[PDB]
C-alpha cells in the first residue's frame, strides 16, 4: 500500500528528481499530523466493538426494515455479515487515516465492492447509511480535531461506494 | 372500430393485413348483427335507462342535488341528465363499433380536464355510469349483457 | 370525538400537526411547493374516510390563530398565502386528482 | 431532385398537451429528396393534412 | 381515416341524434358485404406481388417511353420509385376495400401527393392510366362482384390524382 | 412475454418437433380455461381501483410505521407511488392470469424490481405484504376457481420480490 | 399469439384490456377445438404432405434437381425436404397460436439472407409452399381448407 | 437446493408470518404426491445404467458421426465423459423430482453449462437430443404419471440449454 | 439535490417534529454567512477565467513534466480538457458553497469521476494539486472569510479524488 | 483509429522527437507493401459474398449441430446474425489490412465482443473456426503474400476473441 | 491519414471501399517516397529554420520581444521558439501522414483556449507560422514547397 511519505518518495522516485523545498513540506505536514493521527487510532482501537455497536443501532433504528423479515439482514447469518462488514469499514478507514492516505481503502476494499454488493443483493444506499453512522459516531468519540481527520477517509469509503 | 384497428396495425408496419386480423373481423362481422340487436334495445328504451340511472345515483349521492353540490338546480340536473345521454349514445356507438374507440375519441380523451373544469366529481360520473350498466344489464338477456356491461365497465374505469 | 374512534381522531390530529409543520418548513424553505405537491393529492385520500369541509374550517381556523400572532401586516399576509395553498387545493380537487 | 418546401399541419387527437407545441403542429421544413416519402408518410400517419408542397432546387 | 361504421358514427353524432332505422340498414350492409370483403382482401394479400408483376408489364407495354431513355420511369431508381407507389396505390385500395369507406384514401394517399407529383412533374395521364391496368386485373382475379367494389376505390385514386 | 400456446410452442421448437398427443392435451387444458380468464380479467377490471383501495387499506392498517414519519409511504407523493405500484402489480398479474403464463410477470416486473427498491429505499417485505393483501381482496371479488388460478400469480410475484 | 398480441397492445397503453380485445380472445379460444382438430390432421399427415408437395415441386421445376441445381443429389434433396418439414411445422405452430407470429419468429426472419447465402431460389421456395398449400388444403374441409391457406399464402408472401 | 416444503417455509419466513391454512394445504399437496415420487425415484435407482445405455445407443444411432472420427465423442476418454455428463443428467433430474422443485437444476446443473460445453466444444443440440432420448427410456420404465413429473425436469434442463 | 435548509427540513421532517434549538443554530448560522457566499460567488461567476489562469500556471509550474511530451497534459485538445475540468471544479465548488451542502458535489462530479481519471489515465495527484492551487488563487481573490468557505468544499473535491 | 503511419506518429510524438532512420524505414515498408494491401482490399471486396458462402457451408459442414434445432445458428433470424458477425469480421480483417494496423480490430470488434458472445450463449470456439475457415477461403483468391498479411489480422481476430 | 479517413468513411456507412477510395490510397501509396524525402530536408533543418523564423518573426514584430511583450525575457522567447519547434515536427507528420490529421489532433483541437489561457496573442502565432512557412519553403524545390505550403497555410488557418 501507500502512506503520506511513501507517496512523496515514489513522486520523487518516478521524476528521479530530488527531495526539494515542497518535498519536505508535506513531509513536515504529515509528521505535524502524526501524533493526532496515532492519538485517534488508539482510541478508535479502544472503541471499535463499541462504535460498531452504536453505528449498527442507528442505522437499523433508521431503516428498520433491514432486520425485520424480508431484509437484507435479516437473519443471524445476515446480521453477522453486516457487522463483519462495518468492522472491516472501521478497521480500514484506522488504516488509512493512521496512513493518511486512502490508497489502501481503494486496493483492499473499494475495488471490487460494488460489484460484490450487487451480485449478493445487497443495498448500497443503507451501505453508505451505515458508513455515515459510523463516520458520525465516531466522530465524538475522537473529538472534533480527530473527527475532521477520520471524516475524510469515511466519505471517501461512502464516495467509492456510491 | 376493429377494421380500422387492424386496417392501422397492418399500415403501421407496411403490410397486407394478417391472417389474424382477417380473422378478428371475421369474428366481428359475424357478430354485427347481434350488436345491431343490443343497439335496437338499448336506444329504444334510452329514457329509462336514463331516468332510472338519475334517480339511483341521487339516491346514493344525495349531496350532489343538494345545496352547494355540483348538480343543484334545475339547469343543473338537466345537464347531468344530458351528460348521462351523451354516454348513453356513446356506448351504442361502441356496441356497433365493436371497439371502445368511439366512446374514448369522442368523451374519453380529455374527459378528467373538462371535468375538473366543471367541478363535476368523477365518483359521480363512476356511480351514474354503474347504475346506467346495472339498467342496461338488467334490461338484456344474460350473454348480451355481460358483453354490454363491458363497454359500461370500460367508461367507468375511464372516468375512475 | 366519540363517532370516530381513537385511530381517525389519532390521525386527524397528527394531519394538523402536520399542516402547521409543514407551513413552518415552507416558511423556511422560501416556497410553499411541498404543501402545494402534497395537497394536489389530498382530498380523494381524505374523502371516503374524511370531511373535507372539516378539514377546510381546521386549515382556516389554523390560519386565523397563526395569522393572530405574526402581528405584523407582510408576516400575515405571507403566511395567510401558506395556508390559502391548503385551501386552494382542496379546492381544486373537486374533481379527480389531476 | 433536390428538396421539396413541405408546409403541414398535424393536430394531435391522443391527448392534450400542456407546453406550446404550436410550432410543433404548423410548420414549414425544408425536407430531402431521399426523405420525403417516409416524412410524408409520417405525416399522413400522424393525421396531419400536407397543406401543400414545393420544389426549391 | 374512417370505416363505413365509424362514418355513419359520425355523422350521427355531429348531428347529436342516435342511429335511426336507416343508420342501421346501412350498417346491416355493410356487415353482409364484410365477408366478401375479407375473401376479396386474402386474394389481394396472396397476389400482390404478381398484380405488380403484370401491372408494371402492362404499364411499360403500352407505353414504351417511359422505360426508354427520356422517360419519367428511366432509372433503376426511378423504376423502384414507379413500382413501389404502384404497391402502396394497391395496399391501399385494399384497405379502402376492407373499410369500405374512401377516407383512408384521402388521409393516407392524396394528402400532398397530388402537389409532390405536379412539383416533381409526374404525368397525371400515365399515372392513371396505371391505376386502370391495377383495376381491370385486380377485378378479375377477386371476382366480378368484389371487381365492381374495388372499381369505386381505383377511379376514386384516379379521380383524386387527376 | 409468452402465453402457454408459445411455451408449448418454444418447448417443441427447441427440439425440432411437431405437437405430440401430449402437447394437444396441454392446448386443449388452455382452451377450455379461456373464458374463465376472460371473465376473470373482466371482474378485475371492473374493481382495480376497488381492490387498490382495500390492499392499500390492509397492508397500512397492519403496517402503521409506513405512514408515520419515517416510513416509506408518509407522503402524499409516496402515498401515491406507492398505490401506483399497486396497480402496476394487480394490471400485470392480471396480464399473466389472462395469458396462463407467469413469464410476463418475470420480464416486466420482477426483474430489476428488487435493485430499484434498494435504490428507493422501498421495503421489499412490505411490497410483499401488500401484494397478499391484494391477493385476499381479489379472491373473493372473482370466486373460488378464478382466485386460484389468479394467486398462483400473485404468490409468483411475491415469491420473486421475496 | 392472439393472447399475447392483445396483452401487449393493452400494456403499451397502460391500462386494462378493452372489451374488444376480450371479445378477440373470447373468439380465440371458442375456436381451440377447430385449430386444435387442423393441427393435429396437418400433423398426422406430414409424411403424405411432404412426399406428396416434394413430387408436385420437382415435377414442376425439374431444373432444381437436375445436374447444376441447387437442390441436385441425394442429400441436397434431403435438405429440400427437410426444409419444408420445418414449414409444415411452423404453419401447425402458426394454426395453434392463432397468429403467424411463430413462422414470422422462426422461419421468416432474414429468410433472404439465409436462402441467399445458400444459393437458394427464392421462387422456388415460393412454388414448394404452393405445392404445400396444395396437397394439404386437399387434405382439409372447405371451412379449414382456407384457414390453412391464409398462414401458406402468408409464407408465400414473405418469401416472394 | 430447496424442495416444496423448504420453499413454504421460505416464502413464510420472509413475510414473517407463521403457518395458516394454505400452507399446510402445499404441504399436504406435496405428501399427497411424495409416494409417486419416492416410486419413480427407486425405480429410476434401480436402471440408471439401462437408462443411460437405451439412451446413448439412441443417440449415436440417430446422429451417427458423434462417435465418429471428428465427432466430440470420438474417443474413449470422450464417450466416457458423454455417458458421465448423461450420467449427471438423469441424477439430478431425480434429484428435482424428488425435491418437486427444479432449484437444484438451475442451482447445480445449469448453471455455467454453456459456457463450459462452449469452451469445451461440445454439440449443445445433441446434448439436448440426448435428454430427451433419457426422458423418453425413462418414461417408459416409470410409467404414465412419473413419466409427466420427470418431463417437467428434463424439459426444464433442454430448455435451459437451448 | 440538497442544501442546509433541506437537510434540517428532512432531519425533522422523518422525526415529524418542528425546529428544535439546534434547527434554528444551524438555519441561523448557515443565513449569517448567506451574503459573504453571495458576494464570493458573485466574484467568481466574474472572474472564473483569471482564477484558472494562475491555477493552471500554478500547476504546470510546479509539474511541468504533465505538458511537456509523454505528460498526460501534452496537446492541445488535453491542455484544453485541462483547463476545462478546472473550470468544472471551481464552478461545482461555488454551487456547493452556495447550497452550503456537499450533496451536488458527490451527486454530479465524484460519481464517476475516479472511473474516468482511471480509464483516460489522468494522474490523480495532479489533479489534486491543481484543485488545491485553485483554492489558493481563489481564496486571495475572495478574501479570507469566503476563502474559508471555499476552502471546505474544494478539501471535499481533493478528498474525493485522493 | 490508428495506422502504420499514425503508428509511427504517434509513437514518435509521445516521445516529442523528429523522425529518424528507423521511423522513416518504418513509414517505406508501409508505401512498398501499400499497393499489394490495395489490390487484396478490392479482392476481398469483389468477392467477400462468396467468402462468406464457403466458409459458413465449411463450418455447418462440420459442426451441423450449429443449424439443426437447439443450435445457436437455429432460426432464420440466428443463421443471418451468424453470416452477418462473419460479414463483419471479413469487412473489419480488410480495413485493418489496408490500415496495416490491428487498432481498428480491437475498437470496432474485439472491445466488449467476448462478453457479449459470453451472455449470448453464442460457442466462441465455432466463430473462431469459422473465422479461420474465412481466412483459408481468403487466401486462395488474394495470393501468397496477400494471404499471409490477411492471416495476420484473421490471426489477430481469432486471438482476440479468446 | 489518407488511409485512415478513407476506411473510417467506408466503415461510416457498413461497406467495403469503393475503387474510387481504392486510387485514393494508391495515389498515396505511390507518392510515398516524395513525402519522405520532403520529411528528411524539414527533419534534417529543422535547427536552421526555428531559429530563421525566430528572427524574421520577432524582426516583423518587435512588440512581442518589447518591453511587456509576451516572448520577452530569455526563457519566454525559448519556449516561443519551442512551441516553433513543436509545429515544425507536427508538419512533418502531416506530410508523411499525407493530410491535417496529425496537425489536427496534436496541435489544432483546443489550440486557440489553450493560448487563450496561456495570454498568447494568435495573430503573433499566425505571423510565426507564417514566417516559418516562408523558411521551409525556401528549403524546398517548387513542386514540394507548394505541397508544405498547404500544411502550413491550414496551420496558420487553424491559429487564425
Ligand atoms: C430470525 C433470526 C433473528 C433473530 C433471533 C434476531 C434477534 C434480534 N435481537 C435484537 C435486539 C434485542 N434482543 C434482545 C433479547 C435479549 N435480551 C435479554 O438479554 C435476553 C437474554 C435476550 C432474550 C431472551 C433485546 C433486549 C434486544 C434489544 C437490544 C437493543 O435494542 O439494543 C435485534 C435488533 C432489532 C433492531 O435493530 O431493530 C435483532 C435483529 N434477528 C434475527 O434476524
Ligand atoms: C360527449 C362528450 C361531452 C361530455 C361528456 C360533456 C360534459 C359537460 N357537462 C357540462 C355541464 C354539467 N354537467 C353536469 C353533471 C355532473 N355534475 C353533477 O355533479 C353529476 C355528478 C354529474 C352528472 C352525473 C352538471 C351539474 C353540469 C352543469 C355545470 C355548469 O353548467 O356550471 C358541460 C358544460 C357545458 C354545457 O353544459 O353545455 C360539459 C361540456 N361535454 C361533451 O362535449
Ligand atoms: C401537509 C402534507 C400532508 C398531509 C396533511 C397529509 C394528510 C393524510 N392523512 C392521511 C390519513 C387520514 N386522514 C384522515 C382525516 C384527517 N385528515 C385531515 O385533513 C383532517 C383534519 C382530518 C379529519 C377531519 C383520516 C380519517 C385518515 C385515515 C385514512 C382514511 O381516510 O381512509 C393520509 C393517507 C395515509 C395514511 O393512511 O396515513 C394522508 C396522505 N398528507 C400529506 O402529504
Ligand atoms: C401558446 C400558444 C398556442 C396556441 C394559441 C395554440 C392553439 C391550438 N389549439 C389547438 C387545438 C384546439 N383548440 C380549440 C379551441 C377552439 N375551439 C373553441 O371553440 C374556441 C372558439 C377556440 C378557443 C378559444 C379546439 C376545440 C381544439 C381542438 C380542434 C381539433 O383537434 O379538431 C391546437 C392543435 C394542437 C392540440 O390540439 O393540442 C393548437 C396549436 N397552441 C399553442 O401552443
Ligand atoms: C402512400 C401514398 C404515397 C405515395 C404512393 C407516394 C409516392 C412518391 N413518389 C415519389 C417520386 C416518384 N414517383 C414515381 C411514380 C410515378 N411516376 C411514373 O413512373 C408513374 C406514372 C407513376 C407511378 C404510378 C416515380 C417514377 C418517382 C421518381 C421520379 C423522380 O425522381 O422525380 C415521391 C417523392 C419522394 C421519393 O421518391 O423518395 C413520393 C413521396 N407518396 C405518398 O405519400
Ligand atoms: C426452422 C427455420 C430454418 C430454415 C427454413 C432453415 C433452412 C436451411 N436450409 C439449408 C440447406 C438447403 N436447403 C435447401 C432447399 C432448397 N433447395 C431448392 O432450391 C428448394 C427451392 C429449396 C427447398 C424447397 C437445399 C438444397 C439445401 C442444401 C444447400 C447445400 O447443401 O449447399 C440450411 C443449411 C443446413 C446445413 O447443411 O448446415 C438451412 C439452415 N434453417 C432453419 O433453422
Ligand atoms: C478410437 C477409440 C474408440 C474405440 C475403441 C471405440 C469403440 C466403439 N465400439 C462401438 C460399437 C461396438 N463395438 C463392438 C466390439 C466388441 N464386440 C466383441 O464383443 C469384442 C469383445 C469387441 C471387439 C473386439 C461391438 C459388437 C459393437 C456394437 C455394439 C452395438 O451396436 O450394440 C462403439 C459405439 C459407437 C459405434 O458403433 O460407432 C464405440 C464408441 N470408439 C472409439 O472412439
Ligand atoms: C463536473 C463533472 C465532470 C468531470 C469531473 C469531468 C472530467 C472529464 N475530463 C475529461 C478529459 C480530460 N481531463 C483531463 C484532466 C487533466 N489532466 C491533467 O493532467 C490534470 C492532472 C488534470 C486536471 C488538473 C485530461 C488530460 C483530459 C483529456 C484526456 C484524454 O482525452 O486523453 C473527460 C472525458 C470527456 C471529454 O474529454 O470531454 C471527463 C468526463 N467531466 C464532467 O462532466
Ligand atoms: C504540441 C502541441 C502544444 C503546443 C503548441 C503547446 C504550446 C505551449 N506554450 C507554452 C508557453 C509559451 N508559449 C509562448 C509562445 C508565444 N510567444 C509569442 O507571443 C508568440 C505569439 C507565441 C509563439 C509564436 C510563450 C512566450 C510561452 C511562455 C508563457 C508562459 O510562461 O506561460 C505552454 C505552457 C508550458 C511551458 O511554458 O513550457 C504550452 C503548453 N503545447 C503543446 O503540448
Amino acid at each position: 500500500m501507500q502512506d503520506a511519505i511513501t507517496s512523496v518518495i515514489n513522486t520523487y522516485d518516478v521524476q528521479g528528481k530530488y527531495f526539494d523545498t515542497s518535498a519536505f513540506d508535506k513531509l513536515k505536514a504529515y509528521y505535524a499530523t502524526g501524533e493526532l493521527r496515532v492519538r485517534a487510532a488508539g482510541t478508535i482501537s479502544a472503541n471499535a466493538a463499541t462504535i460498531i455497536k452504536e453505528a449498527s443501532a442507528k442505522l437499523f433504528s433508521n431503516q428498520p426494515d433491514l432486520v425485520r423479515p424480508g431484509g437484507n439482514a435479516y437473519t443471524t447469518r445476515r446480521y453477522a455479515a453486516c457487522v463483519r462488514d462495518m468492522d472491516y469499514f472501521l478497521r480500514y478507514a484506522t488504516y488509512a487515516m493512521l496512513a493518511g492516505d486512502t490508497s489502501i481503502l481503494d486496493e483492499r476494499v473499494l475495488n471490487g465492492l460494488k460489484e460484490t454488493y450487487n451480485s449478493l443483493g445487497v443495498p448500497i444506499s443503507s451501505t453508505v447509511q451505515g458508513i455515515q453512522a459510523m463516520k458520525e459516531v465516531t466522530g465524538s468519540l475522537v473529538g472534533s480535531g480527530a473527527a475532521k481527520e477520520m471524516g475524510v477517509y469515511f466519505d471517501y469509503l461512502s464516495s467509492g461506494l456510491s | 372500430s376493429v377494421v380500422t384497428k387492424a386496417i392501422v396495425s397492418a399500415d403501421a408496419e407496411a403490410r397486407y393485413l394478417s391472417p389474424g386480423e382477417l380473422d378478428r373481423i371475421r369474428g366481428f362481422v359475424s357478430s354485427g348483427e347481434r350488436r345491431l340487436r343490443v343497439a335496437q334495445t338499448l336506444t329504444e328504451s334510452r329514457e329509462r335507462i336514463i331516468k332510472q340511472a338519475g334517480d339511483q345515483l341521487f339516491q346514493k349521492r344525495p349531496d350532489l342535488v343538494s345545496p352547494g353540490g355540483n348538480a343543484y338546480g334545475a339547469e343543473r340536473t338537466a345537464s347531468c341528465l344530458r351528460d348521462l345521454d351523451y354516454y348513453l349514445r356513446l356506448v351504442t356507438f361502441g356496441i356497433v363499433a365493436g371497439d371502445v374507440t368511439p366512446i374514448e375519441e369522442i368523451g374519453v380523451i380529455g374527459v378528467k380536464e373538462m371535468y375538473r373544469n366543471l367541478e363535476v366529481p368523477l365518483p359521480g360520473m363512476v356511480e351514474a355510469v354503474k347504475a346506467m350498466k346495472s339498467v342496461a344489464t338488467g334490461l338484456l338477456s344474460g350473454d348480451d349483457s355481460a358483453e354490454v356491461g363491458y363497454y359500461f365497465d370500460y367508461l367507468a374505469g375511464a372516468l375512475a | 370525538i366519540a363517532v370516530y374512534g381513537p385511530e381517525r381522531m389519532q390521525k386527524s390530529l397528527r394531519d394538523l400537526d402536520w399542516f402547521l409543520r409543514y407551513v413552518n418548513y415552507s416558511l423556511v424553505a422560501g416556497d410553499s411547493n411541498m404543501i402545494l405537491l402534497n395537497c394536489l393529492g389530498l382530498r380523494e385520500i381524505l374523502e371516503k374516510a374524511c370531511s373535507i369541509d372539516a378539514t377546510i374550517v381546521a386549515v382556516q381556523e389554523m390560519r386565523r390563530a397563526a395569522t393572530g400572532y405574526l402581528k405584523s401586516n407582510d408576516d400575515k399576509e405571507l403566511v395567510g398565502s401558506y395556508f390559502d395553498v391548503i385551501i386552494r387545493s382542496l379546492n381544486a380537487d373537486k374533481s379527480d386528482t389531476p | 431532385t433536390r428538396l421539396f418546401k413541405v408546409t403541414a399541419l398535424i393536430p394531435s387527437y391522443k391527448k392534450v398537451r400542456g407546453g406550446r407545441e404550436l410550432q410543433n403542429t404548423y410548420f414549414t421544413k425544408l425536407v430531402e429528396y431521399d426523405r420525403w416519402f417516409a416524412e410524408q408518410q409520417r405525416i399522413q400517419k400522424q393525421g396531419g393534412k400536407i397543406l401543400s408542397v414545393k420544389m426549391v432546387a
